[PDB]
C-alpha cells in the first residue's frame, strides 16, 4: 500500500501571502506520462472538495491561486496569495495503484497578530449542585496563537485529575482560537474547599493569566 | 451534480447498515463511485469503489469482508452494507463521484454511522451565570451526538462560541458561552436554547444572576 507523506502537519500563514504544502509519495504514482496526484480541501463538518487533479490541473471552480506542481514521488501544493477562507485540511491522494490512499494532511491556518484570551470561570450552578456532582467551568476566549496550556488549583494546589478540555477550531472572522476548561468534582469535595482558579500559560504573557473565585 | 446520502444511525456492535447514496446530474452509466471512511479529526481511508455500468468492484484488503458495494441502475443509486460493525467503524463514511484513474469531483454529504452499547440519554442543563459580560451554558451527560445550542432562539449569534463535545465515561458534554454587553444583561434576556433530537428533548434555560 501506497504510503502518502504530506509536510508539514500544520503551517500559519498571513493574508496575502505564499502556502506551500508538499507530499512525498513512498514510490512513484506516474503512469503513461500522467502523475495521479490529487489534492483536496476540507472545510469543518463538509466533505472534502477536489483542488488539484492530475498533479496541476484546476478543479472545477478552483481559481489559480491553487496550484499543483510535482513528478514521479515529489509534489507540491501553493495557495497564492491566501486568502480569509482557506484554512481547511488539506490532503494529497493518489489514484496511480489500489488501495487508493491519502496522506495524513496539513492544517493550513491564518496568521493574524497575537490575541491574550478573555478568561472566565464560573462556579458550579447551585442546580448541579442538587445532582451531587460540580463543575468549574474556565473559558478562554479569542486567542492567538493556538498553543496554551491551562492548569486549576484548589486551595492553590494544583489539581490534574478531572479536567477536561475542549478547543474551537480558528474563527473565520477574527481569526482567533477559542478554548473551554472543566473541572468536575463531587459536591462534598467542592464545598470542603474555597478558592478555584483557572491558570493559562499563552505567548501573550510570560506569566500565567489567573482567574479565580472563592466559593465566599 | 448530487450526491445525497441517507441519514445518520446509531448501532449496536456485531449490526450492519445499508448506506446509500442518491445520484443525479452525470451519467451514472459511466461513472466510478467510491465509499470513504474518516474518522473525527483522522485523514480519509479509501474502502471500495464500483463501476456502475458493470457493477464490478474493487475493494481496500483493510475492509474486504465488511463491505458490499452495489448499484441500482435503475434509479442512481448507489449502496454500500458494511457489516461485523465494532466501535471501531463509528465515522463519518462518504460516497463520492470518482475511482479508478479518476479523481473523486463530487462528494457526498457525508453519513455517521455510531457503533456503540451505551443507550440513549437525555442532556442535563446548566445555567453559568456570572463591560462585557460573559454567559455560559454546561450541557452534560448525553448520548448521542448531535445536541444543538443556540441563544434567545438562535437570534443571539454575535460573540457565541460552542465548543465540540468531549466523550467522557460513555456519555457526552458539551459547553457554550455568549458575551453581551453588560448594559444589555441581564435588563434583557439571555437564554440557552438546548436540543436533543435522538431524546426528543429540548430545553431552555434562562440565565439570572446568581
Amino acid at each position: 500500500q501506497l504510503v502518502l507523506t504530506q509536510s508539514p502537519a500544520s503551517l500559519a500563514v498571513s493574508l496575502g501571502q505564499r502556502a506551500t504544502i508538499s507530499c512525498r509519495a513512498s514510490e512513484s504514482v506516474d503512469n503513461y506520462g500522467i502523475s495521479f496526484m490529487n489534492w483536496f480541501q476540507q472545510k469543518p463538518g463538509q466533505p472534502p472538495k477536489l483542488l488539484i487533479h492530475t498533479a496541476s490541473n484546476q478543479g472545477s471552480g478552483v481559481p489559480a491561486r491553487f496550484s499543483g506542481s510535482g513528478s514521479g514521488t515529489d509534489f507540491s501544493l501553493n495557495i497564492h496569495p491566501v486568502e480569509d477562507d482557506d484554512t481547511a485540511m488539506y490532503f494529497c491522494q493518489q489514484s496511480e495503484e489500489v488501495p487508493l490512499t491519502f496522506g495524513a494532511g496539513t492544517k493550513l491556518e491564518i496568521k493574524r497578530t497575537d490575541a491574550a484570551p478573555t478568561v472566565s470561570i464560573f462556579p458550579p450552578s447551585s442546580e448541579q449542585l442538587t445532582s451531587g456532582g460540580a463543575s468549574v467551568v474556565c473559558f478562554l476566549n479569542n486567542f492567538y496563537p493556538k498553543d496554551i496550556n491551562v492548569k486549576w488549583k484548589i486551595d492553590g494546589s494544583e489539581r490534574q485529575n478531572g479536567v477536561l478540555n475542549s478547543w474551537t477550531d480558528q474563527d473565520s472572522k477574527d481569526s482567533t482560537y477559542s478554548m473551554s476548561s472543566t473541572l468536575t468534582l463531587t459536591k462534598d469535595e467542592y464545598e470542603r474547599h474555597n478558592s478555584y482558579t483557572c491558570e493559562a500559560t499563552h505567548k501573550t504573557s510570560t506569566s500565567p493569566i489567573v482567574k479565580s473565585f472563592n466559593r465566599n | 451534480v448530487q450526491l445525497q446520502q441517507s441519514g445518520g444511525e446509531l448501532v449496536k456492535p456485531g449490526a450492519s447498515v445499508k448506506l446509500s447514496c442518491k445520484t443525479s446530474g452525470f451519467t451514472f452509466s459511466s461513472s466510478y463511485i467510491s465509499w470513504l471512511k474518516q474518522k473525527p479529526g483522522q485523514s480519509l481511508e479509501w474502502i471500495a469503489w464500483i463501476y456502475a455500468g458493470t457493477g464490478g468492484t474493487e475493494y481496500n484488503q483493510k475492509f474486504t469482508g465488511k463491505a458490499q458495494v452495489t448499484v441500482d441502475t435503475s434509479s442512481s443509486t448507489a449502496y454500500m452494507q458494511f457489516s461485523s460493525l465494532t466501535t471501531e467503524d463509528s465515522a463519518i463514511y462518504y460516497c463520492a463521484r470518482g475511482g479508478s484513474s479518476f479523481a473523486m469531483d463530487y462528494w457526498g454529504q457525508g453519513t455517521s454511522v455510531t457503533v456503540s452499547s451505551a443507550s440513549t440519554t437525555p442532556p442535563s442543563v446548566y445555567p453559568l451565570a456570572p463591560s462585557m459580560v460573559t454567559l455560559g451554558c454546561l450541557v452534560k451527560g448525553y448520548f448521542p451526538e448531535p445536541v444543538t445550542v443556540t441563544w434567545n432562539s438562535g437570534s443571539l449569534s454575535s460573540g457565541v462560541h460552542t465548543f465540540p463535545a468531549v466523550l467522557q465515561s460513555d456519555l457526552y458534554t458539551l459547553s457554550s458561552s455568549v458575551t453581551v454587553p453588560s448594559s444589555t444583561w441581564p435588563s434583557e434576556t439571555v437564554t440557552c436554547n438546548v436540543a436533543h433530537p435522538a431524546s426528543s428533548t429540548k430545553v431552555d434555560k434562562k440565565i439570572v444572576p446568581r
